[PDB]
């Protein structure tokens, strides 16, 4: 709730949908499991995207970071995946989708 | 050879890093023994054991509920797992009576999706039955 | 009755060339499925079918040349 | 491909069945541990 | 009469080439889908290549000393 409460005077128009009810349990993984589908019922095709989060250091110091996310299959086949067998198109549509329900959960946790 | 076998859960992290020599991943179009210079595919994986063999007198039994490879470049294959139970504390006979509940079940779904969802889970109690 | 073997012989002496006919339907046949999985053909990806296809067609002329090697 | 595919399904919703699946047949002794996972938390409130 | 039944087995040999000239073809084509997945090549592929070629080969060269064998 505590994004959109600050995003909501100036950035009102550019949402696609909001959660609620997050950290008063613990998060866990069945957890990243309803933001990551939720995602894919909303008929946005999105080709790039990125996730914001606090990397814990210390007991005093937290650093906001950033990491990237690859989302068409455009980007996701390129000359590093030359060398990359059997996954066809059909399979790279299902292996990037297990890691937005995986990179969601390394930011919960 | 070495191969870094990587291999976790979101709850409690199994054989992790160590030079293991060969696993066995459970996959639509099958399974595939992972030979020491593997040729690399991100290949996600269907409901089936792990028996993941070592120099350590034995091999262990696991089963994984649905998980991922990523075999990289080098010899360095990461396996993930959103469960991967152990088999042990699993009952039978509970677990036979959901295979013959969901195929009486099959013609009372009016649609189409939901009627791919019962084939999707007498698979997976099929997985099971096999298994034990 | 000479010149009867000399017809007959090289009746059946071109049907060798018949094996370059079903070994070379392969050859070109696995330049198309194993293209699509990796496109890097103009290295030596063509390269090892124009040895596939020239090496597999000297036995085909080679069974051609006796036909006429018998006659003359 | 398998039939999933063409009948408007995915693998998340391919994964989240074959968890329950699995961990509804476990024994009446790790219970909690299927509770662990616990995947009702997170609510959907949208725009519109 | 004696030219008649040379000038015909040494054609009817010449067809057991044929056979040669079918499995030299899969040599030069599972290669081809062999390298495609996997490019390592200038190590063991070329030399496993090499040694299915000069052995379909000697199958199809045996018959062929066998055929000259039944002209002399």
């Amino acid at each position: 709730d505590k994004i959109r409460g600050i995003l909501h005077r100036t950035h009102s128009d550019q949402f696609l949908v909001t959660f609620k009810e997050v950290g008063r349990k613990p998060p866990t993984f069945g957890d990243a499991s309803v933001i990551a589908l939720e995602l894919l019922n909303s008929g946005y095709e999105f080709d790039e995207g990125s996730i914001i989060f606090n990397r814990f250091r210390s007991v005093i110091s937290y650093k906001t970071e950033e990491k990237p996310i690859f989302s068409l299959d455009t980007v996701a086949s390129a000359e590093s995946m030359s060398i990359y067998d059997d996954i066809d198109a059909d399979v790279l549509r299902n292996y990037q989708e297990y890691s937005l329900a995986n990179i969601i959960y390394y930011s919960l946790k | 050879g070495q191969m870094s076998f990587t291999f976790a859960s979101p709850t409690q992290v199994f054989f992790n890093g160590a030079n293991v020599r060969q696993v066995d991943v459970p996959t639509q179009t099958g399974a595939f023994g992972i030979l020491a210079s593997h040729v690399p595919t991100l290949q996600v994986l269907r409901p089936g054991l792990v028996v993941v063999h070592a120099e350590d007198g034995t091999t262990s039994k696991y089963f994984v509920s649905s998980g991922s490879v990523t075999v990289n470049a080098d010899s360095s294959v990461q396996l993930l797992a959103e469960e991967a139970v152990t088999l042990d504390m699993l009952d039978p006979g509970v677990a036979k009576a959901n295979l013959e509940k969901a195929q009486s079940e099959l013609l009372g779904a009016a649609d189409e999706a939901s009627r791919a969802e019962i084939q999707i889970r007498i698979e997976a109690n099929e997985a099971l039955v096999k298994a034990l | 009755i000479d010149t009867a073997a000399k017809f007959i012989g090289a009746g059946a002496a071109t049907v060798g060339v018949a094996g370059s006919g079903a070994g070379i339907g392969t050859v070109f046949g696995s330049m198309i499925i194993g293209y699509a999985r990796n496109p890097s053909l103009k290295q030596q990806l063509f390269s090892y079918a124009i040895l596939g296809f020239a090496l597999s067609e000297a036995m085909g002329l080679f069974c051609l040349m006796v036909a006429f090697l018998i006659l003359f | 491909v398998a039939y999933w595919r063409q009948a408007g399904l995915s693998y998340i919703r391919y994964s989240q069945i074959c968890a329950k699946a699995v961990r509804d047949a476990l024994k009446a002794e790790f219970k909690a541990n299927a509770e662990k996972t616990s995947g009702s938390n997170v609510k959907i409130v949208k725009v519109k």
